[PDB]
C-alpha cells in the first residue's frame, strides 16, 4: 500500500522554494524569477522502502494574509523551512516560521527541516556552522541544497518525510 | 477633468484588439506618482508601457502589469530612476477601477501598477493610489476573465497602444 504526506515549502522571498520544488517534480532548473502566488504538486516516490504520495504546497515568501498562512500551516504535516546561504535576512527569518508553525498547530514538536539553498553560489553570508547550531537547538535536520546543481534536493524532501514518520510514531 | 490628465491603454489578447481603458490620473493629489504614469503612457522619456503585459491577473482582486524592463514580473522603472518613494497615502483602495502602484515593500515604486476589480482595503497605506478607470471598466472585467487563482493568464494580455487624451 502507500501513504500520503502534505509538505509545505516556506521561506523568504527569492530563497529558491519554487526552484527546489520544480527540481523535485520536473528535474530541471532555469535561472529565471517567477514570483509565486501559490502552486501545488504531486509526486509518487519510494522512501525507505515505503511508497509515498507527496503533496507539495509551494507558498509565496510574503507574510501578509495571515488567515491563509495559518491555514497552510494547519493543513501541512511537515515544513521545509528554506533560507538562502547568500541572504542573512532570510536566515534571520527562520525562527519566525518555527514560532508560527508551533502556534498554529498547538505543538512544540512539528516536523520541519532547515534548508540552506543556493550552496553553488560564491557569495555566502551564512556559515554552515551557524545553521547547524540553529537546527541543533531546534532538534531538527539541516541540509544544504542547490536547486541549480540538484545537490541535496531529494534529500531535503525525503528527510522531511522521515521527520513526519518519526513524529507519527510518537 | 479640468485638472487631471487622462491616459488610455488599448488592450490586446494574443495580439487581437480587446478594447480601450482610459484612466483619470489624480495629479491634483498625487502629482509625482500621476506624472510618472502619464509619461510612461506617452513614452515621451524614451520608454514606457507600450508593448508590456498584464502578467498577473487574479479574478476578484486585480489586474497587475507594467514590467517593461525584465518582462518577468520583477522589473520596471520610473521616470525618476529605478525606484521612487511612496508619495502619500491620501487615497484608498475603495472599489473596482482604482489604479494603484505595485511595489516590493516601502519606497519601491517603479512602473508596475494594478487595477482593482474589487475593494482591496487591506492594501491601504502600503500601496499609493493615484488614479481610477474613467471609461472601459467593461474591458477590465473582460481582462479579469483571462486570469486565474495563481495570477497566470490563459492568453497573453498586453498594452498594444497607449497615450494621453483630452
Ligand atoms: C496567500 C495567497 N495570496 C493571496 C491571497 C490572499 C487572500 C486570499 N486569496 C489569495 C490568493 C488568491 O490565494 C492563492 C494574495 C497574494 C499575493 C502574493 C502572494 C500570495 C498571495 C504576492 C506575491 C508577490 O510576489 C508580490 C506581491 C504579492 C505584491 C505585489 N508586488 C510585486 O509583484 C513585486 C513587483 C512589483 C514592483 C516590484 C516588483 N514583487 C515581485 C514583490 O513584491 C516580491 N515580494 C513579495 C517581495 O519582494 C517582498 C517579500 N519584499 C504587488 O504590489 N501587488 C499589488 C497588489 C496586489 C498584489 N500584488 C497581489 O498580487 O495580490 C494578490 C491577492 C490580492 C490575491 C493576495
Ligand atoms: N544559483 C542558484 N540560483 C537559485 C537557486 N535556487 C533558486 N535560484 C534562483 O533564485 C531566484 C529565485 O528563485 P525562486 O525559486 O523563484 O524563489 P522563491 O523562494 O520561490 N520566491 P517567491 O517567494 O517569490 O515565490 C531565481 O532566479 C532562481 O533561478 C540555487 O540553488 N542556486
Ligand atoms: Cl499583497
Ligand atoms: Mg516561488
Amino acid at each position: 500500500s502507500m501513504t500520503e504526506y502534505k509538505l509545505v515549502v516556506v521561506g523568504a522571498d527569492g530563497v529558491g522554494k519554487s526552484a527546489l520544488t520544480i527540481q523535485l517534480i520536473q528535474n530541471h532548473f532555469v535561472d529565471e524569477y517567477d514570483p509565486t502566488i501559490e502552486d501545488s504538486y504531486r509526486k509518487q516516490v519510494v522512501i525507505d522502502g515505503e511508497t509515498c504520495l507527496l503533496d507539495i504546497l509551494d507558498t509565496a515568501g510574503q507574510e501578509e494574509y495571515s488567515a491563509m498562512r495559518d491555514q497552510y500551516m494547519r493543513t501541512g504535516e511537515g515544513f521545509l523551512c528554506v533560507f538562502a546561504i547568500n541572504n542573512t535576512k532570510s536566515f534571520e527569518d527562520i525562527h519566525h516560521y518555527r514560532e508560527q508553525i508551533k502556534r498554529v498547530k498547538d505543538s512544540e514538536d512539528v516536523p520541519m527541516v532547515l534548508v540552506g539553498n543556493k550552496c553553488d553560489l560564491p557569495s555566502r553570508t551564512v556559515d554552515t556552522k551557524q545553521a547547524q547550531d540553529l537546527a541543533r537547538s531546534y532538534g531538527i535536520p539541516f541540509i544544504e541544497t542547490s536547486a541549480k546543481t540538484r545537490q541535496g534536493v531529494d534529500d531535503a524532501f525525503y528527510t522531511l518525510v522521515r521527520e513526519i514518520r518519526k513524529h507519527k510514531e510518537k | 477633468s479640468m485638472v487631471n490628465p487622462t491616459v488610455f491603454f488599448d488592450i490586446a489578447v494574443d495580439g487581437e484588439p480587446l478594447g480601450r481603458v482610459s484612466f483619470e490620473l489624480f495629479a491634483d493629489k498625487v502629482p509625482k506618482t500621476a506624472e510618472n504614469f502619464r509619461a510612461l503612457s506617452t513614452g515621451e522619456k524614451g520608454f514606457g508601457y507600450k508593448g508590456s503585459c498584464f502578467h498577473r491577473i487574479i479574478p476578484g482582486f486585480m489586474c497587475q502589469g507594467g514590467d517593461f524592463t525584465r518582462h518577468n514580473g520583477t522589473g520596471g522603472k520610473s521616470i525618476y530612476g529605478e525606484k521612487f518613494e511612496d508619495e502619500n497615502f491620501i487615497l484608498k483602495h475603495t472599489g473596482p477601477g482604482i489604479l494603484s502602484m505595485a511595489n516590493a515593500g516601502p519606497n519601491t515604486n517603479g512602473s508596475q501598477f494594478f487595477i482593482c476589480t474589487a475593494k482591496t482595503e487591506w492594501l491601504d497605506g502600503k500601496h499609493v493610489v493615484f488614479g481610477k478607470v474613467k471609461e472601459g471598466m467593461n474591458i477590465v472585467e473582460a481582462m479579469e476573465r483571462f486570469g486565474s487563482r495563481n495570477g497566470k493568464t490563459s492568453k497573453k494580455i498586453t498594452i498594444a497602444d497607449c497615450g494621453q487624451l483630452e
